[PDB]
């Protein structure tokens, strides 16, 4: 029982281990002026090169 | 207790709650008089 | 400033946007756009220091290049089969260009880059002022544009803005941010829906409206920039906060409060047309956002554990700070869920 | 269990076990032996409280490093389990079976 | 004064009143020695109001009730604590410190919105000024943790950011030690446990710095003489406004706000100067702090719900 | 009785089932249809009665 | 149904406006007036489930999990005092409001006909209890275990709005008289499987089944006494409830897709049936035994003969009854000695002679005895579920023979064996343990002489 | 740790709690227990089942005096129905 | 939507035929609860404003109640004449069209087949 327990807190700490590296999903931004604004702008004509065929 | 003075709101304004007391009595008997007029007009889009 | 001068102002924006609404023709409403921004630009910066300056600055470069961006779309119609109306684009491109340009006005995805931080630069009132009312214009005119709008781009942005925007402000612990974001997300519902039927976007859009308006009118009761601010303020008097909180809720679209409602008339009639995947796909991120907005629910309890909750704030005196309209605001964006029949009042 | 060897306890064990046993010991029970009056309530020992905590599994939300751990879980609710799965949808199907065809010899079977 | 922003644009009465007489003084004198003589004295002869001595029933009898309660609500001072030796960091300067400054800023205010609301100036018992060489020389040495200068100072800056360098001071320098033999003479048995280097200390500084920052907001009259009073009465009085009002043009300061004033910056500083919980909220700010004021919330929401006086009401007949 | 000042308090959710239960019996009155029309009951309408409920 | 509506709603200012000191004395009196025309609510004959009105009706089976509702409010609100019977006056008000107001929306809950307006009623059901629970739980770390646990509850349980606005705009009404008439076979495929699974999983979120179980044990232990008795007693005869209802469609798709749920159901019974064997900490024990209980209805939810309907509901309200007094035991055995841990204190037989009584008795109940409506309905189960395998028996009597160990061994060890003698507090029953103790069993104990009030629909 | 002097005692602080103990005994065990169990003790007749044992009677007396035989299965004539067909 | 309809008369609230429709009696439910939602409004106002509750609102409490009963009820009128032109719409869109809505005769279940798999 505490097998099938620790299985399943351990599943929910994957989960939260899975927020514990899904903040890095939120953390994967580096916080550059340099990055979001140029690259949001080139993966933005690629927004047009996506919806260029979409 | 309030030796320091009246604060504004402690002492009732008695022209004021006569305003809002002219609009309750203006608002609602003019909401009732709409009421009894559409239904009469509403009465008279129908017949008996 | 002189007190005048903001009514001067003020009555000028409110003009702007009359005339966003009011032209049936290109012009005048890219008019309408220069008007409320040349206007808007003293409104923030109200006080003189920097942050409001440099924030003032960067909503300045992409709302008016987004103007610019509008009035090339315009001329484009003018180029294929033209005239100067308000009314179905003709070129598939011009409506593409014109999406992005309006897609700029308002936050969204690509193109949300510039509001958490205009927000969080500029006051309270001009931040009120920034999230509600210049966000009137560009559904007026979405409103009217949808015919030729290519589907694939705005169900995008909207996607994307409710994804992106949405899961951001997670480690925010400002305010005017984690109203910036989810000023973002709200958008990604009222512009995903623009499509099928628009009644239900004016509806978000004025419950919307409701929600930001009693929040940060409780910001200016409770003069608060951070959580942590509202913790302290939940030792100062306790209304004001579940105020907020309950408002905030409502903002995450909870059942029983009224910020659910646009959300559950919106998987009506987006769920009665084809695809069932796609709304469900936005109710995983809602889910998001709310609890995160309810970890801010856990930032407050009774019998607290220790906040540092400090002193000299209790205080003998009442403030006399005046706050315009929030009682009306407070109960009609926390109890209208058993209204609505009255949703066709609206269009 | 069943006492046996019959230590010669050395010296060192005699002396550290005995006088640093029976000291730690003697300072608890004298602890916990004050038994004044004016306790309304209970005596509260920070013993058990240990138990207590310990026992609610403190280390069951962290995560289970894999070593041995995964195959004893695994292997624990696998063997006996999915096999009762089997057994069960055999004998359902064999179940449906003897009813749709032959006879399972129901007769009077009615409430069910 | 400018109550709601409609006031202005139906009078500017801020700029209407001036008496060419007003400006802001501020009397000072190191503890126990100028005092009450020179503010009660030019406040006689000269006709400005005088604000009485500060402290916890200046901010407690101000509104509320009519004049103060027990401070077991605030919990703070007992000034036996403050005057000798309790460098041990219990309750022995955080809530003294930071609630008598905050009583200090509310003091100004006050005497800011009273200027400009009824047009009649107004003389100051201490500037908000003479506090932090006050406080930065009691932590100068000993007797409170070091981060209270840096609390403390910040709201210093933060907080006296717009108001004002209010024009002239009065100051009377002690000559030597004499007020630490004359506190032996004033019959106040808890005050006379103070030591002389920490007061000696505070006056030298005091000087040496307040004299660049003389130089630096507007001009003073700072004397050393020979019985204030009489002192007062010739040169003070006469000398104060006789050149005060033509010496003002070399104060600047509010010479540049106040010549503009009006509209803008005028209208600021009044329409800021109600509801003091606006004011006082940066020093009731750095929600933050520290364990430093910091009340387990149960001694303060207890005190709400147990708060005497006005608790639940804001002008309540139901109560007294 | 006048003296129920006393005891107000109290006759409060009485008055409460007292309503609810009247609005019930209103309610029917709106959802009233096939009163005698159902087909497993038809009654010729009794003399006194012009209604079944 | 307007006529139990508006009482308690004006029951609600009945609290606000009054003299301190009255509000117990006005609150139980009021809402046992209010639980006589809950009993007024039985007109239920023959065949149509009655109908009060279009927007919400009742059938037999919301008929006694309401009677139990609007009993368990007095009852509740009666055991909640003297938890702190120090405050303002604002938190008893508050708290008796919300109580109040969770009890309104639970109503709703079980008359609504239509299953979108029992959904919003049912997550406006949820907050309340969070706010009670979490608001003042006594609050050990409070393992933010409220609000993550609304969590547990949202996460999968959103979708199912979903998967019904599907089956409203396909079908046109959600009304459930005419959801019925108009059902149409589902074949089995993958959409069906992930409507199915939608639907399901989101109802078997609240009555744990043996993987989601997690969510009770720490959520029932932060609970105060009153949130407790709503808690166990009732939010999970919500998810049982509705659904009961919803598995009128579903008709062949239960089967395959029931398999797995139903083997997981019947190891877990065992499973969550030892764990709380061995436990310390009293409050944990009733707790997984709800668990247990709850999943034994799943197991005859999914099997749909109409035993395991008759056997089901029966288990629904009489565990209902049992689990909430075993939790009030445990309460007022937690005020004499502040512990929440079983073995720490012991005797009371000697000490307490009577509160023996009602151990007995309540553990006994819980025991499954004879006639005692909790082997009624365990019984018919069992019944069931060995008439859908000849082999499960061996599972099922397993769960007799261990229910019966741990049923048996909470009533040693807390209530026998030694007292502890260094407690010196206890101080001997009240009128009030006495009063609470009663109001559970007596009713538990008649109702085993007239018991077709209490089986479901079917009979 | 408050417990009570027990001057007496009951649910709450003194005086009024004889009324508490009157009103929650009376209402609760005198009207709702005793009352409410005669009252669902004999209701009307519940779910129909004695109106079904009496016209299970009739109906199967009819069916053997008149020599049909009883219970004949087939819930709806065959006589009125359609099949499908291959 | 809708806006070809109305667009013709444009910034009509309600229309002058909108007056053949029976307005909202006084007691309708709605505009009730409307009122209700003032005194919450004006209990939240007076929660505001330190006072105590239950005071100050003799005139406040009924100004609230009675402005929301104002307004909800023109929304309420205005409301129930969109539903009536909308079913109108859709009632004249079905008679001026056989052929898109087929009208099929329902069968009895005297023909009907189903494989309704039994438990067992
Ligand atoms: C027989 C029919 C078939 C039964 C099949 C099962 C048999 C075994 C049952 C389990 C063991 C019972 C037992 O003795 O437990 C010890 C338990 C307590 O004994 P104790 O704690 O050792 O001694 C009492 C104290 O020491 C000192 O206290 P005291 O001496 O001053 O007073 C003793 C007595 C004082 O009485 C009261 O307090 C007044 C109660 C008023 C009830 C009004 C209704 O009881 C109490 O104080 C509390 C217990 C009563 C609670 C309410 C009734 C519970 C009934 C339990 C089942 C019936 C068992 C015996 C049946 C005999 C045939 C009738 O005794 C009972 O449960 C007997 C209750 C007798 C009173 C009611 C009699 C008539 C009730 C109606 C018919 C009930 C039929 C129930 C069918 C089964 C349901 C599960
Ligand atoms: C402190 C003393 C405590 C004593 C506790 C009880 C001890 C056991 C012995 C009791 C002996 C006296 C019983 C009452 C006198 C009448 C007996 C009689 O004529 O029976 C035949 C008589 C047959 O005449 P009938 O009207 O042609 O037949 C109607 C059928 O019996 C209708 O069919 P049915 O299927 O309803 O069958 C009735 C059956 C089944 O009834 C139930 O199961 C009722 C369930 C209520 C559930 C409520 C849930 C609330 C949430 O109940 C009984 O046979 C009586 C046992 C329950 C008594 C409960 C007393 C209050 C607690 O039975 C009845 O009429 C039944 C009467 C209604 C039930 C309540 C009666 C008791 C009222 C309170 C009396 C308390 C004891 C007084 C002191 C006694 C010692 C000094
Ligand atoms: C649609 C309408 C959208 C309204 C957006 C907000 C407009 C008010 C802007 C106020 C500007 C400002 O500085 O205010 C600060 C001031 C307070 O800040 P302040 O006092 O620091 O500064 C103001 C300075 N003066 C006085 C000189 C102008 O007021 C507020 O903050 C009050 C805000 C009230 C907002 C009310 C929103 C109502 C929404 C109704 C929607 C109904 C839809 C129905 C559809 C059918
Ligand atoms: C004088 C014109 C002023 C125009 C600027 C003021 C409007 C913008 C600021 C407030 C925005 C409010 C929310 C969005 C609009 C809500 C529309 C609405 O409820 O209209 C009701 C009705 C709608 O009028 P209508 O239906 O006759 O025509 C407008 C049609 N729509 C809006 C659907 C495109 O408005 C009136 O009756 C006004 C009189
Ligand atoms: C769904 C419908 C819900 C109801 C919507 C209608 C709102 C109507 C306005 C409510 C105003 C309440 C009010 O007046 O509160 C009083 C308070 C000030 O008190 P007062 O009596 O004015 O005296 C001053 C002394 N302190 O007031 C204040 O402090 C603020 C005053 C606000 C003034 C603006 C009122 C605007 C009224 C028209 C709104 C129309 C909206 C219609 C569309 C709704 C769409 C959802
Ligand atoms: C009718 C009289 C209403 C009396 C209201 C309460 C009076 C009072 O003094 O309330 C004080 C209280 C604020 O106290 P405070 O300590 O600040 O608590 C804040 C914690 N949230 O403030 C409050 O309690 C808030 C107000 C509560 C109002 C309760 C509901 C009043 C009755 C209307 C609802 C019922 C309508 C029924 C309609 C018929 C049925 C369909």
């Amino acid at each position: 029982q505490k097998s099938a327990s620790s299985l399943l807190d351990l599943i929910w700490l994957e989960t939260i281990l899975p927020k514990t590296i899904s903040l890095a999903q939120m953390k994967m931004s580096t916080t550059i002026t340099s990055q979001k604004g140029l690259i949001k702008l080139y993966f933005l004509s690629f927004l047009i090169t996506i919806l260029i065929s979409t | 207790k309030f030796y320091i003075q009246e604060p504004p709101h402690g002492s009732p304004n008695w022209l004021k709650v006569g305003l809002t007391l002219g609009t309750s009595a203006f608002l609602w008997i003019y909401l009732i008089k709409q009421h009894n007029e559409d239904v009469l007009e509403y009465k008279r889009r129908n017949g008996l | 400033m002189n007190p005048i001068i903001l009514i001067i102002i003020l009555m000028t924006v409110m003009l702007g946007t009359i005339i966003v609404m009011i032209s049936t023709h290109w012009l005048l409403i890219w008019i309408g756009f220069e008007m409320n921004m040349l206007a808007i630009i003293p409104i923030m910066m109200k006080k003189h220091n920097p942050r409001a300056t440099e924030a003032s600055t960067k909503y300045f470069l992409t709302q008016s290049t987004a103007s610019m961006l509008l009035m090339m779309a315009i001329i484009i119609n003018l180029m294929f089969s033209g005239q100067w109306t308000v009314m179905k684009l003709f070129n598939p491109m011009a409506s593409m260009l014109m999406t992005m340009a309006l897609a700029m006005k308002l936050g969204m995805a690509p193109f949300h880059f510039w509001v958490p931080e205009v927000t969080q630069g500029i006051p309270l009132s001009s931040g009120l002022i920034l999230l509600t009312w210049q966000k009137l214009a560009p559904m007026s005119v979405l409103y009217q544009i949808l015919p030729s709008i290519n589907l694939d781009l705005i169900l995008t942005l909207s996607i994307l803005s409710i994804t992106i925007g949405g899961w951001g402000g997670l480690n925010q612990t400002q305010l005017r941010k984690i109203m910036a974001y989810s000023s973002i997300a709200h958008m990604g519902w009222m512009t995903a829906v623009l499509l099928y039927n628009p009644t239900m976007t004016l509806l978000n859009l004025i419950i919307y409206i409701i929600m930001t308006s009693t929040m940060f009118t409780l910001f200016m009761a409770n003069s608060t920039t951070t959580t942590l601010s509202l913790s302290h303020t939940w030792n100062k008097a306790p209304i004001m906060t579940i105020l907020v909180l309950i408002t905030l809720l409502s903002m995450g679209g909870l059942p029983p409060l009224s910020g659910f409602m646009p959300k559950w008339m919106i998987i009506q009639e987006m769920t009665k047309n084809d695809s069932i995947i796609l709304p469900t796909l936005m109710a995983i991120t809602a889910l998001l956002n709310l609890y995160f907005y309810m970890r801010l629910t856990y930032s407050t309890a009774l019998t607290m554990f220790p906040s540092t909750n400090n002193m000299k704030m209790k205080w003998q005196f009442p403030t006399t700070k005046r706050m315009t309209l929030l009682p009306t605001m407070t109960v009609l964006s926390t109890m209208l869920l058993p209204l609505t029949p009255i949703l066709s009042i609206l269009e | 269990l069943d006492p046996a060897e019959y230590d010669i306890s050395s010296e060192t064990r005699k002396a550290q076990a005995e006088r640093l046993a029976i000291r730690s010991r003697l300072k608890r029970e004298y602890q916990l032996q004050y038994n004044d009056p004016s306790r309304r309530g209970v005596v509260e020992d920070p013993a058990l409280i240990r138990w207590t905590c310990a026992r609610s599994a403190n280390v069951y939300p962290n995560f289970r490093p894999n070593t041995k751990t995964s195959l004893l879980g695994a292997l624990f609710g696998i063997g006996p389990l999915i096999f009762w799965y089997y057994v069960f949808k055999t004998d359902r199907d064999r179940k449906e079976k003897l009813i749709q065809e032959g006879k399972l010899d129901r007769t009077f079977n009615i409430s069910y | 004064l400018q109550y709601g922003p409609l006031a202005y644009i139906l009078g500017e009465k801020t700029t209407k009143k001036m008496t060419e007489n007003s400006k802001l003084i501020t009397v000072d004198g190191n503890i126990c020695s100028g005092k009450s003589k020179l503010a009660k004295e030019v406040a006689e002869k000269l006709g400005l109001k005088h604000f009485p001595e500060a402290g916890i029933h200046y901010a407690d009898s101000t509104t509320g009730d009519g004049k103060p309660l027990p401070v077991r609500f605030s919990g703070n001072c007992s000034l036996e604590k403050f005057y000798d030796d309790p460098k041990s960091n219990d309750g022995n300067s955080y809530r003294l410190q930071a609630w008598l400054y905050a009583s200090r800023l509310l003091q100004y205010a006050d005497a800011l919105e009273h200027l400009l609301s009824t047009g009649q100036g107004v003389v100051l018992e201490r500037s908000i000024y003479s506090d932090f060489v006050f406080l930065e020389a009691m932590y100068r040495q000993g007797f409170i943790r070091k981060q209270c200068v840096d609390h403390y100072n910040q709201v210093k800056k933060v907080t006296v950011c717009e108001y004002l360098p209010p024009h002239v001071v009065i100051y009377v320098d002690v000559p030597v030690s004499e007020v630490q033999s004359r506190i032996q003479k004033k019959g106040n048995p808890h005050e006379m446990k103070i030591t002389s280097a920490y007061l000696q200390d505070i006056e030298n500084v005091y000087k040496g710095t307040f004299l660049p920052e003389m130089s630096e907001k507007c001009e003073v009259l700072q004397y050393s003489a020979w019985e204030a009073e009489d002192a007062e009465k010739v040169v003070e009085d006469i000398q104060y406004l006789k050149y005060d009002k033509g010496p003002w043009l070399d104060q600047d300061d509010r010479k540049l706000h106040n010549l503009r004033m009006l509209v803008q910056d005028k209208l600021e500083v009044l329409n800021y100067t109600s509801i003091p919980v606006f004011l006082p909220e940066v020093t009731i700010g750095a929600h933050q702090s520290d364990r430093v004021f910091q009340e387990f919330t149960e001694l303060p929401g207890r005190k709400y719900r147990a708060g005497y006086n006005e608790d639940v009401g804001d002008k309540w007949i139901w109560l007294k | 009785l006048q003296v129920v000042r006393d005891h107000w308090i109290h006759v409060l959710v009485p008055v409460g089932f007292v309503f609810g239960y009247y609005l019930d019996r209103k309610n029917d009155e709106k959802l009233a249809a096939f009163r005698n029309k159902s087909l497993l009951y038809k009654r010729e309408l009794k003399p006194n009665e012009e209604v079944t409920w | 149904m307007l006529k139990y509506i508006i009482p308690t709603m004006m029951l609600m200012p009945l609290t606000w406006l009054s003299k301190n000191s009255m509000i117990w004395i006005n609150t139980t009196l009021h809402s046992l007036l209010i639980s006589l025309t809950s009993l007024l609510l039985l007109n239920q004959f023959g065949d149509n489930s009655l109908n009060f009105s279009l927007t919400f009706f009742s059938d037999s089976l919301s008929t006694p999990l309401l009677i139990l509702t609007m009993w368990l409010l007095p009852l509740m609100l009666m055991a909640s005092q003297h938890h702190l019977s120090k405050e303002n006056l604002a938190r008893k008000k508050l708290f008796i409001s919300m109580l109040i107001l969770l009890q309104l929306f639970l109503i709703m809950t079980f008359t609504a006909t239509e299953l979108i307006f029992f959904y919003i009623m049912f997550e406006a059901t949820l907050v309340p209890t969070l706010i009670i629970i979490t608001r003042w739980g006594n609050q050990t770390e409070r393992l933010n275990a409220g609000l993550y646990f609304l969590f547990y509850t949202l996460a999968g349980s959103l979708p199912l709005l979903v998967a019904l606005i599907y089956i409203q705009n396909t079908m046109g009404s959600l009304n459930f008289l005419i959801l019925q008439y108009w059902v149409q076979p589902m074949p089995n495929s993958w959409s069906n499987t992930f409507m199915w699974l939608a639907c399901m999983m989101a109802f078997m979120v609240k009555m744990p089944l043996y993987g989601l179980h997690l969510w009770l044990p720490k959520a029932h232990v932060e609970a105060p006494i009153a949130g407790s008795m709503v808690l166990a007693a009732i939010l999970l005869k919500l998810g049982g409830y509705g659904m009961m209802r919803i598995t009128l469609l579903l008709n062949p798709i239960t089967d395959f897709m029931a398999y797995p749920f139903i083997m997981l159901s019947l190891w877990g019974m065992i499973m969550t049936s030892s764990i709380c064997l061995r436990q310390t900490d009293l409050k944990s024990l009733i707790a997984y035994s709800s668990v247990s209980h709850m999943a034994l209805v799943i197991v005859a939810i999914l099997i749909q003969t109409p035993w395991s309907y008759m056997g089901a509901t029966a288990l629904m309200i009489a565990h209902g009854l049992t689990s909430s007094m075993l939790f009030c035991l445990a309460n007022s055995n937690y005020e004499r000695v502040h512990s929440r841990t079983m073995i720490l204190a012991r005797g009371l037989q000697t000490l307490l002679p009577l509160m023996a009584a009602w151990w007995l008795l309540a553990s006994l109940t819980n025991l499954a005895l004879p006639p005692s409506i909790n082997l009624i309905g365990e019984l018919f189960v069992v019944m069931s579920t060995f008439s859908w395998s000849n082999i499960t028996i061996i599972l099922m009597g397993l769960n007799m023979v261990i229910t019966a160990l741990y049923s048996l061994y909470m009533l040693i060890t807390t209530q026998r064996g030694k007292h502890t003698h260094h407690i010196n507090n206890i101080l001997p029953s009240f009128t009030r343990e006495n009063a609470l103790m009663s109001l559970h069993m007596l009713p538990l104990l008649l109702l085993s002489l007239n018991p077709k009030i209490i089986l479901g629909p079917l009979y | 740790y408050e417990k009570n002097p027990d001057s007496h005692g009951y649910d709450k602080d003194p005086a009024v709690d004889v009324w508490n103990m009157r009103v929650v005994f009376f209402f609760g065990f005198s009207i709702v227990l005793v009352l409410g169990s005669t009252f669902v003790a004999y209701l009307p007749d519940y779910r129909m089942q004695e109106w079904a044992r009496r016209e299970a009677e009739r109906l199967v007396k009819y069916r053997e005096a008149h020599g049909l035989p009883l219970m004949e299965s087939n819930c709806f004539d065959p006589s009125k129905i359609q099949l499908p067909e291959d | 939507m809708m806006t070809g309809r109305q667009a013709r008369a444009p910034l009509q609230f309600l229309p002058d035929e909108a007056r053949s429709l029976p307005p909202p009696k006084l007691t309708d439910p709605r505009l009730a609860y409307i009122g209700f939602l003032g005194y919450c409004s004006g209990l939240i106002d007076n929660a505001i404003r330190r006072r105590p509750v239950l005071s100050a609102g003799l005139h406040r409490q009924f100004l609230y109640i009675t402005s929301f009963v104002f307004v909800g009820y023109y929304l309420l009128k205005r409301q129930d004449y969109m539903y009536a032109v909308r079913d109108h719409d859709m009632f004249s869109y079905i008679k001026s069209h056989p052929e898109d809505f087929p009208e099929k005769d329902k069968k009895t279940y005297r023909e009907v087949f189903e494989e309704f798999h039994p438990v067992r």
